[PDB]
RNA sequence: GCAGAGGUUCUAGCUACACCCUCUAUAAAAAACUAAGGACCACACGA
DNA sequence: CTCTGAATCTCTTCCTCGTGTGGTCAGGACG
DNA sequence: CGTCCGAAGAGATTCAGAG
């Protein structure tokens, strides 16, 4: 569990931006069927998203690339 | 502590559609007043402030929706427009001042 | 959805469009039927069905009938929300004026008609006739005519004379009025008019008329032909008070208005007598007046339990008013209150939450988790399971409580720290537990304090809470870069007991392997906590950036300090723990930990500190006892000596040697001295009293007395409280403010006498009442500061503005009140900071000053640093991120989008509770004395006497810094030369403040030019001098003939040839004011620089801060010279002392109507610069801004506010005041229109005029000239462009009327009206959304 | 309510945002679906 | 001699939340 | 059975005596 977000603010400088990027990843993790890249240590989706930012697995640019890749995958599914 | 302890998840609302009636006797929620609003305002809190203002206080659709979303397991907030603001609009319009939300 | 909110005056056709029906009948409903009346105030046909999807007849029900109006009911079936959605209107038989436009501060309808208001309410309330369209008659169309005069005019003139009464008469007048013709007429009149008061009135009228011209509004629309009626859900009148189902409210006012309208209609139909018709029209007009605004009429409709009936405007405005009542603050779901409990076992990030409270707060989350688990097949089953409270429900609660942060809010949220999120932990007790360290941050106690607990719901909300709201994030207070989680009461005492030294204790002199061995010895009890031992300490040094270098050394420290060293992380040095570790010490320790290590190590360190402190305080067994209190043995002797002295003074008073006032002063002085001696003796017998045998001779050591431990450690209670406890309480002032002659000589340990207790209770009750009004005024000031500074967010990373305020340590001469290190910390430099050594750039042009940079400046002793300020940045509707500097709470440059304005408003407002509502130049240490702006001429003795009154004596030490700075007045004797080292403790200047000597330019004899003894200013014997003196008489003092001649002291040779003042052809003549003592007679020589004549000679609390922020004009503002020039008297104080100031290059002389009584600080013939003080008094901030730059007034107001705060011991960074200043001067008056669209006689936002100036500069057009205008926080908030934001602050009526008349359109974009709208605010996490929305345009 | 009609239940339950099922003239076989009227004023107390 | 600054006369606010107690109109016949 | 019957601070408002 992340009780301190200081490492995540190092990864995203704005800190307020860190809430927004984490929210998009967390929404993808909960409402969408998206696997948590970070291992889940009995953690809620919001904490997993913060952990992913601290890991560097997820960043605002990385989330955008993954969303674009999903859009391309949808076109492949359309065939 | 028995008298002073109080809480509500959902409960009866007033005519102004402020969902918490207020007070312990009625099943009412604590007033998130101007000082509290400025406190969250000084913080970077915007999403929490928006949620508390709209979906937790006065939204005929949002309060019903949010409940369905939470019981569905997803925490998505529909902003909508506070009912108290529509009350203000209709009251000022009744006073004789044309107040309207132009696009 | 919508992009902008538009407000404008509504037309009658527009009202008809909103309405779905006309309310003909007054009674709202038939109570027995509980059914809306067909034409009643509540009508199903007019507004909507009372029961959703049910017709009044009931023929049409639910679906398949939805949307279809059954003829018999007459009501369309629709959702019941349509009741509040659909509005109605009431036809008015007589058009009736809108009171808001009728009665206001500038009287909109009166201003349009150029008519006095009194005439307006006379004609509206049918007291006289306005003669509209006089025509061939002598009377003009706008005049007002008396009733009997109206009849006389009827006799004189018939069809041509058409005087009329009532609101419809005023409506006809406005219809006859033409906007554009009167606009050009007003412009021509303004061009012709040369009276600035008449010009001001004409400008007001032309602004109003132009507002009507541009906006789609008609003057006749002000009179309401049709009056809209509120929807019925909004005024339900459904209280169901035990079947009564009735209450007195706005519905009664609507009933009264409808009744009056029906009576007037039937009277008109019946052709009632004209007097009765006009009386009925008066009644209807008064009813509508009270309905729109009760109390504007001056008579309040009453009958609701004999209390004033609330009007629609009253619901609209004030704390009772909905915008303050609900829109600004909305009650929230998922919220609860309970009393507070300590529970130290909790970590800092987490808190204690009652099991039962959590089940109610997280009930929807519990229902969802149960459904996902499948334990509850349906949501109704889940509801039943929660009521059952089975073990499964409690396990589900644990899962939801695990990572959903809960906001904890103190009842008065003065600062952002008041609401901090925490990770909830289930507890058996029914009381919320708050982690002890953060209790100080909340300013809350455990005296039954109650915290509201709210549960954020969304993933955005939870992430926002964990990222920012959580207590671990807010280590440092936003106001000052200091830890706000500083340990407060018990842990500090425990550490102080731990981190203490004893001369002799068991285990002393031992050698210990490490802190672990120290802990093991202490638990074994072989060595006490506070015995000194020689133990090695392995301290890691962060000298290598990011690398820890281990150093192990033997250090002579106490066992307790060794034990605490385990708690400290590796990075911190061991020197910090080696001290006593009181409260300031532990605060510095936490600050150093945050600065050197990361925030997470700091959080762990703070939690470990709290745990260790509590444990070792409990093990310590600190206890307060009567024997613990020490009463000095010298106290009774000192009191007896003081009483003997008092008796001696009483004998002197009886002998008549000393007056009553002097005797009272002497008694106060001797009692104060006795109190000080008692306090000193008590300290001597308390702080070091213990004498302990030390392996040999007994050795005095710092005393371990528990009360002294509490006082010295700073845990709770200062030395003053202890002095009141064990020493004599001392002089207690009676409630007015005067000190009682007899103090309280009895300490709290001894029994207090009844009279002593009464005297004490005087001040106690005074303090309690003053604290209550402190809280009230602090709340008001905080609200005003928030409202004025709400619309401030960081919008640009770097403006690049080279301009900035000059930052220097403030020195009053006694000491350096504010070191430069604290003031410029976390502030980005305005320019490159060169070394005192020339051409050596120590600090670059734009660099944020962290601790390293501030220390580096200190080593090179850079006394003055010019730094960026929020006023300096050129961003419009925003502030430069670099200009604001450090966040002051997260220890780095402010992040983009954070709302600094609300932060600063809360930071300033919060200490207001603590704030109390109610010569010889001594040099401290050797240094170079420096004089600036000094005009001094050596006297006969050669000592320097200075004509300039703006000169200051700032001493510069060897490092180049200004150690001390002093001020010397007109004609101030200077003992020591300028620019040379002066020994510490000597008197640099020795002027007499009472006298005002005037120096002599040229050595010679005086001559009587207009100073002739015979006319006036005759010689008056001076007993003290022993020589008669030709004192100059003041204008009232002298005769009329003396007033005409202005004295001028000519200096001549022995023969009589006039000796000219150096550098000027005119002879040296000194213009002597009244009461100036001219000791030397005619033909008496005066040496150069000698005195030719001698002229004999504020709130400190929250009201002072309120005055400073309001920029209120002082009672006797100090006059400042508009431009550099020569001074002279236009008048001999005739009516008003007239002063001419004309420059040599500037032909136009500034003219001032100086009051006669006010002393003239400037010499009458003196030549002064711009902004120089002319009359002694408090400087007016408006004048300061007009004369000096914005930077200078900023420094002035910041210095004054800080000095008020510095007195109370609370520290606030200057940027917090600076942003409030920037909001205060947001509005800027335009000096000249130039090529700009704005008229020169207008006031617009400085941001908008700046943008217009940039636009005009970009192309080939003349730039606009603007004068910065200081506005009070109340005025600045009221004058904001966002009319919703202004209406939120205060005075909703005037703001709404001004917006409606001008047709103002708020484009949202303000931090507050977004709160009212409820959408995303442009705060930190909403700034991205707002900028994306703006670019989507 | 596939449209019309009826509906187990777990108040009431084709709209409140609603939703689903079976059936062919009218009710009866079945599980999954969802939040309620509170106005004003005084007194007192607690922060 | 017609407007000075000055005296005067209304207008608006005067924390911020709890918790308990209470008391309450319009407007009665009337065909 | 509807149905009518203080305090304080500040901005207008005079107003006015004076250059
Ligand atoms: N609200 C619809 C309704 C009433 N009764 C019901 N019975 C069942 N089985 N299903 C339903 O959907 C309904
Ligand atoms: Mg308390």
């Amino acid at each position: 569990a992340r009780v301190t977000v200081q490492d995540a603010v190092e990864k995203i400088g704005n800190r307020f931006d860190l809430v927004l990027v984490a929210a998009r990843r967390a929404r993808q993790m909960q409402v969408g069927g998206k696997d948590p890249l970070v291992p889940e240590e009995n953690d809620k989706t919001t904490v997993i998203a913060l952990r992913e930012i601290e890991e560097g697995l997820i960043n605002n640019q990385i989330l955008d690339v993954r969303e674009r890749q999903e859009q391309q995958e949808q076109e492949a599914a359309e065939l | 502590v028995d008298d002073k302890m109080h809480a509500r998840s959902t409960g009866s609302y007033s005519l102004v559609t402020q969902q918490p009636l207020g007070g312990k006797a009625q099943f009412g929620g604590q007033r998130f007043g101007e000082m509290e609003v400025w406190a969250l305002e000084a913080y970077g809190a915007a999403y929490t402030l928006q949620e508390m203002l709209t979906v937790k206080s006065d939204d005929v659709n949002g309060r019903t929706k949010m409940y369905k979303n939470i019981v569905d397991g997803n925490h998505q907030m529909e902003p909508g427009m506070p009912e108290s603001f529509n009350v203000l609009l209709k009251e000022i319009r009744s006073l004789g001042i044309n107040i309207e939300l132009e696009d | 959805e919508f992009d902008a909110i538009k407000i404008a005056l509504a037309s009658p056709d527009m009202i008809r469009s909103w309405s779905f029906g006309e309310v003909k009948k007054p009674e709202t409903i038939n109570y027995r039927t509980f059914k809306p009346e067909r034409d009643g105030l509540f009508c199903a046909r007019i507004f909507g069905p009372v029961k959703d999807y049910e017709c009044l007849c009931g023929k049409y029900k639910r679906l398949k009938h939805r949307g279809v109006i059954c003829e018999k009911c007459g009501v369309e079936v629709t959702q019941t929300k349509v009741r509040r959605e659909r509005m109605g209107h009431i036809e008015l038989a007589s058009p009736t004026a809108h009171i808001w436009f009728l009665k206001s501060l500038p009287s909109r309808i009166g201003l349009l008609l150029d008519m006095p208001l009194r005439d307006i309410e006379r004609v509206l309330y049918f007291e006289s006739y306005v003669v509209i369209e006089g025509g061939m008659t002598n009377l003009e169309r706008q005049q007002i005519l008396t009733e009997e005069q109206y009849l006389d005019a009827l006799e004189e003139f018939g069809d041509e004379f058409d005087a009329k009464m009532g609101a419809e008469a005023i409506q006809a007048l406005l219809k006859s009025m033409d906007l554009e013709q009167e606009c050009e007429q007003l412009r021509e009149e303004l061009n012709e008019t040369n009276s600035e008061t008449k010009r001001k009135k004409l400008t007001k009228r032309i602004k109003l008329l132009e507002a009507f011209v541009q906006s789609g509004n008609k003057p006749e629309w002000m009179i309401l032909t049709v009056l809209p009626v509120l929807p019925p859900d909004l005024r339900p009148l459904v209280p169901l008070d035990g079947g009564r189902f009735a209450t007195s409210d706005l519905n009664d006012l609507y009933r009264r208005v409808i009744n009056r309208n029906n009576r007037l209609k039937r009277l008109l139909d019946l052709a009632a007598p004209d007097i009765i018709v006009r009386n009925e029209k008066r009644m209807l007009q008064e009813a509508v007046d009270a309905l729109l605004d009760n109390g504007r009429r001056g008579r309040a409709i009453t009958g609701s339990n004999k209390r004033p009936l609330k009007s629609l405007a009253d619901m609209i405005k004030g704390k009772q008013g909905r915008f303050r009542q609900n829109l600004l603050g909305k009650r929230v779901d998922y919220s609860g209150r309970s009393v507070i409990t300590v529970g130290p076992y909790l970590r800092l990030h987490q808190c204690g939450l009652p099991k039962k409270m959590a089940l109610e707060l997280f009930k929807p989350f519990i229902y969802g988790k149960l459904e996902l688990r499948g334990l509850a097949t349906t949501i109704k089953a889940a509801k039943k399971m929660v009521e059952r409270e089975e073990a499964v429900v409690w396990d589900i609660l644990d899962e939801v409580i695990r990572e959903h942060p809960v906001l904890l809010n103190r009842a008065p949220t003065l600062h952002r720290l008041g609401i901090q999120a925490f990770e909830p932990v289930l507890i058996e007790g029914k009381a919320i537990q708050l982690h002890p360290l953060v209790c100080a941050a909340y300013n809350a106690d455990f005296d039954g304090d109650q915290m509201a607990v709210h549960v954020p719901l969304t993933l955005e909300a939870q992430l926002e809470a964990r990222a920012l709201m959580m207590s671990t994030n807010n280590i440092l207070s936003p106001a000052n870069g200091e830890p706000i989680i500083v340990p407060s009461q018990d842990v500090v005492l425990g550490l102080y007991y731990m981190t203490r030294d004893c001369v002799n204790a068991k285990g002393e002199g031992m050698v210990l392997t490490g802190p672990k061995e120290a802990e093991r010895l202490y638990r074994s009890g072989l060595a006490s906590l506070h015995a000194r031992v020689k133990v090695r300490i392995t301290e890691y040094e962060k000298d290598a950036n990011g690398e820890l270098v281990a150093k192990t050394s033997l250090k002579d420290t106490t066992v307790g300090r060794a034990i605490l060293w385990m708690i400290v992380p590796k990075g911190l040095p061991y020197s910090i723990v080696n001290q006593a570790l009181g409260k300031k010490a532990i605060s510095k320790m936490l600050n150093t930990c945050y600065r050197i290590l990361g925030l997470k190590p700091t959080v762990i360190f703070a939690d470990q500190i709290m745990y260790t402190g509590f444990a070792y305080a409990a093990r310590s067994g600190a206890s307060v006892g009567i024997d613990d209190m020490v009463i000095p043995e010298k106290k009774h002797e000192i009191i007896s000596e003081a009483e003997a002295e008092v008796a001696e003074i009483q004998e002197q008073f009886q002998s008549g040697l000393v007056t009553a006032g002097e005797r009272y002063n002497k008694v106060i002085d001797i009692w104060a001295a006795a109190n000080d001696r008692v306090s000193k003796a008590m300290m001597d017998n308390l702080q070091t009293e213990t004498v302990i045998n030390r392996d040999g001779q007994e050795e005095k050591q710092v005393s371990f007395n528990s009360i002294y431990m509490m006082a010295d450690s700073g845990a709770r209670g200062s030395a003053a409280q202890i002095r009141q406890l064990a020493g004599m309480r001392g002089l207690m002032a009676k409630p007015d403010g005067s000190i009682i002659e007899t103090p309280i000589t009895a300490n709290f340990r001894e029994g207090l006498n009844v009279l002593q207790y009464f005297i004490s209770t005087h001040g106690a009750r005074k303090g309690l009442a003053d604290t209550a009004l402190k809280t009230a005024n602090s709340g008001y000031l905080t609200r005003r500061l928030v409202d004025v500074a709400q619309d401030l967010v960081v919008t640009e990373d770097d403006c690049g503005t080279h301009e900035g305020i000059m930052m220097t340590p403030v020195i009053e001469g006694g000491d350096v009140k504010e070191p430069l290190r604290d003031r410029v910390l976390g502030r980005v430099t305005a320019e490159d900071v060169l070394k005192p050594g020339t051409a050596d750039i120590l600090v670059p042009r734009n660099t944020l000053l962290h601790e390293q940079w501030c220390d580096l400046l200190e080593e090179n002793s850079v006394d003055a640093v010019k730094v960026r300020s929020v006023v300096s940045c050129d961003t419009d509707f925003g502030v430069c991120a670099h200009c604001y500097g450090r966040d002051l709470a997260r220890g780095h440059i402010i992040n983009k989008g954070e709302a600094i304005g609300v932060i600063a408003a809360q930071s300033i407002g919060e200490p207001g509770t603590q704030l109390t509502m109610r010569s010889s130049i001594q040099v401290k240490n050797k240094g170079s004395i420096k004089l600036s702006n000094v005009k001094s001429v050596v006297n006969s003795s050669g000592k320097l006497v200075i004509t300039s009154r703006n000169t200051e004596l700032k001493l510069i030490d060897e490092f180049g810094r200004t150690k001390e700075s002093y001020k010397v007045p007109y004609g101030a004797v200077l003992a020591k030369g300028d620019g040379e080292q002066v020994a510490g403790g000597e008197t640099v200047a020795n002027w007499d403040p009472h006298t005002m000597p005037v120096i002599t330019e040229v050595s010679g004899f005086v001559r009587f030019t207009d100073m002739i003894d015979g006319q006036t200013i005759t010689r008056q014997t001076d007993e003290l001098t022993g020589l008669s003196s030709l004192v100059v008489l003041d204008s009232a003092e002298r005769t009329a003939g003396g007033k005409d001649l202005r004295p001028a002291l000519k200096i001549v040779d022995a023969q009589g040839n006039d000796v000219l003042i150096p550098g000027t052809d005119m002879p040296a003549q000194y213009f002597l004011p009244g009461k100036a003592i001219v000791q030397l007679e005619d033909g008496v020589q005066i040496s150069s620089g000698d005195t030719l004549a001698r002229i004999p000679q504020i709130t400190g609390g929250l009201p002072r801060v309120a005055d400073l922020f309001e920029a209120r004009r002082p009672k006797e503002p100090a006059i400042l010279a508009e431009i550099s020039g020569i001074v002279s008297f236009g008048k001999e104080t005739k009516g008003k002392r007239r002063l001419v100031i004309t420059p040599v290059d500037g032909s136009d002389p500034y003219e001032e109507m100086i009051p006669k009584w006010r002393q003239l600080n400037v010499f009458e013939g003196e030549r002064v610069e711009r902004g120089d003080v002319i009359s002694d008094g408090p400087e007016a901030p408006h004048d300061i801004l007009r004369l000096r730059g914005v930077h200078a007034v900023t420094r002035y107001i910041v210095n004054e506010v800080q000095d008020v705060y510095r007195l109370q011991g609370v520290k606030i960074n200057d940027k917090h005041i600076e942003v409030i200043v920037r909001q205060m001067l947001r509005k800027a008056t335009i000096v000249n229109a130039g090529s700009s669209d704005f008229l020169e006689g207008e006031q617009v936002e400085y941001s908008r005029v700046k943008i217009a100036n940039r636009e005009l500069e970009a192309n080939g057009k003349v730039g606009a000239t603007y004068s910065r205008d200081l506005l009070g926080i109340t005025k600045a908030s009221l004058a904001t462009e966002s009319f919703i934001s202004a209406a939120s602050f205060q005075e909703t009526t005037r703001v709404l009327t001004e917006a409606a008349v001008a047709g103002k359109r708020d484009e949202l974009r303000g931090l507050k009206e977004n709160v009212i709208v409820g959408r995303l605010i442009p705060a930190g996490t909403g700034y991205a959304y707002h900028q994306d929305r703006m670019r989507r345009r």
